[PDB]
Parts: C-alpha cells; structure tokens; sequence
C-alpha cells in the first residue's frame, strides 16, 4: 500500500488555514494543500506562495521554500545587480570600485540558506 | 454600501453583526495592509480589526489594497489589487484578487499578475463541545472565485453523526461547480468545531475544502476550496447560513 504523508513541517514556511487542516493528518496519497513561506524566501515557482502535494515518496516540492537574496547596493562598488534577486545555491562576482575590495581578497558572493556569504560590501 | 464607514467610523455596539474581524492572515507582522473605497483610506495592521459592522451581509464588499513595507521610513508596494469581503452575522471572510506584485527578479520593479486568495476566516468559532447533540442543518450562501461572486453554496451537516457534506452551483467556470464530499466535524487546536474533506468534480477527486463552524447555535459555516481545473489550481470563498 502507499503511505499517508504526515503533517508537513514545512522549513522556513507552512501551510495556510493550519488549525482546519492539522486535525485530519495523516493524509493519502493525491492529496494537495496551499502553503507559504516566510520572509526572505520564496517557493520553486518564484513566489511566497504555492501547493504542496503528498506523493507516493512524500510532500512535493521537497524543498518547498528556498533562500531568495536580493544584491545590495555597493557604495564604493558597480552597481549593475542592484535589486537583482538570486536563489538559494546561486553565486555572483562582486565589482569593487578602484581602492576597495570584499572582505578578504573575495570576487565571489553565494546565496545559502541564510543570506549571502561573505556579505557583499567594498571595504 | 457603507466602504468608506468601514474604513473611517469608529466601532458601535447597535451595528448589524459581525460587527469586528481581526485581520490576521490577511496582513503579516512585517508588512502594511492599506485600504481605499469611495474617497476613504486607512492602514492595518497585524491584530488590528476591520470595522465590518458597517458594512452589508451576505454580499461581497470591495476594497482597492496596497500590501506595504517600511524600508528608510518610507511605506513600499509589495502587492496591489482589489480586497473582498464577505460578512455573515456570526462569520467573515477576506480574500485577495491581486492585479500588481513585486518582480519575483527584481527588487525594485512591479509586474502585472492576477491570483486569487483567501485571507482571513474569522467570527465567533463553534465550539465542538457545544455543538448540538443531533439534527441535521441546511446552510444556504455565496461561493466566491476569481472574478465571479454569484456561485451557490448548499451544504448540510448531521450533528448526530458529526457529519458535513455540500456543493457549489451556479459559477461561470464550469469546472467549480463542485461536489463537497462527507467530512466528519473534529475540534481543532483551540477545540473549535472544524469540517475538512475532498472536493469532487464529474466523481473525480480535484482537492480539498475547509470550513468552520460558527454561532453559539452553529448558525454559519465559512471556509475555503482549492480545485484542480484544465487550466491550473483555482481557489474558492465559501460562506453560508442557516434558514
């Protein structure tokens, strides 16, 4: 037989109408339910919001909330992704103005599930 | 029509029920939720009430929203649209038809995109230890989706077997027009009578559909839908009352 999936525990997210739905968890399989994710992320289609489904191997999307981190503006830096958003995982080269630099000889910023690292800054 | 009481004048104890929802879902810790209609304005507000006293029951009230954020002191549009509101005497819903959101890849632009969905579904909550011990009941209202506010809601619930069962007539997509199937009344966190069961189309599985018990006599029922149609997932507003 296929396997009810539990109640999603949703990383930096959750499911809308919480205490209507958790009551009648373990659910089948086809089985589908809006959700959110928090601030400073966003699901796999771009948004702060979509469906998660119970499948026969569990909840899709897997991970259904993923770190968004927007370029910030650089003071002494080219600022031509200003406002640009990246998703988690995803990496950018940081252009410093002459006599500024990242935080130790660094080029590169990525975007992990916290934020960016380093934090994008020249000097 | 009473928009611009809602937004302005403050709140009465001889107003026509519900006369306060607690905005909650509907704006989030972070954020500013600002209303407009018929030359009124006001801002909210996580835990801050909407004056629904003033406006009509069993109808959808429309509002211009402006979901905003606070960056260097200054309010910044996240989300536009329009904000609906359906008010029952016991129960009140809210809902989103959002026209305007922030580029999903840049910060600083605002692109055209149309959603629809249910914020709030808020009211004096039935208790599930206070529910009658049996009878059945008919609850007759509105069912509410994108751009379509004249759907038919019928749905009946057999207190002796703790039961709840519908449908949905009457919307223009063919497709809504849903069976909700039978679904047993079970208390939730707070211990509040609650319904959740399966949405059918044609006797196909499309989703799933939520409703809360409200009334010290369990007079109202107010929840959603989320089906499954040849043209993506749509989300209905469900709201209905006792004869």
């Amino acid at each position: 037989t296929l396997k009810p999936c539990d109640y999603p525990d949703i990383k930096h997210g959750g499911l809308y109408h919480e205490n209507m739905r958790r009551p009648y968890f373990p659910v089948a399989v086809g089985k589908y339910y809006s959700y959110y994710c928090d601030e400073h992320f966003e699901t796999p289609s771009g948004s702060y919001w979509d469906h998660i489904h119970c499948t026969q191997d569990g909840w899709s999307p897997a991970v259904p909330c993923l770190r968004k981190c927007y370029f910030p503006y650089l003071e002494n830096g080219y600022n031509q992704n200003h406002g640009r958003k990246f998703v988690q995982g995803k990496s950018i080269d940081v252009a410093c103005h002459p006599g500024y630099a990242l935080p130790k000889a660094q080029t590169t910023v990525t975007c992990m599930e916290n934020g960016w690292s380093p934090t994008p800054r020249c000097i | 029509a009473g928009l611009a009481d809602a937004l302005t004048a403050p709140l009465d104890h001889k107003d026509k029920g519900l006369q306060s929802l607690t905005l909650d879902q509907s704006v989030a810790k972070n954020e500013k939720l600002k209303l407009a209609a018929q030359g009124a304005e006001k801002t909210y507000g996580n835990g801050d009430s909407l004056n629904t006293g003033k406006l009509k029951n069993d109808k959808v009230s429309r509002f211009d929203f402006i979901r905003q954020i606070e960056v260097d002191g200054q309010l910044i549009t996240l989300e536009s649209g329009e904000f609906q509101v359906y008010k029952q005497s016991h129960s009140a819903l809210t809902a989103f038809q959002t026209e305007q959101i922030q580029d999903s890849e840049h910060s600083g632009k605002m692109v055209a995109k149309r959603q629809f969905r249910i914020g709030d579904i808020a009211g004096e909550h039935t208790s599930f230890d206070k529910l009658p011990e049996g009878g059945r009941a008919t609850y007759r209202g509105t069912a509410f989706g994108s751009d379509d506010a004249g759907g038919k809601l019928t749905y009946t619930i057999d207190f002796a077997a703790k039961q709840g069962n519908g449908k949905i007539e009457h919307l223009k997509s063919p497709e809504l027009n849903v069976d909700l199937a039978a679904a047993d009344i079970k208390p939730d966190g707070k211990r509040h009578a609650v319904i959740s069961g399966s949405v059918l189309y044609n006797q196909a599985e499309k989703g799933s559909y939520s409703l809360g018990i409200f009334g010290g006599k369990a007079q109202e029922v107010a929840g959603s839908a989320e089906v499954k149609t040849v043209n993506g997932i749509r989300h209905i507003g469900l709201a209905a009352k006792q004869e």
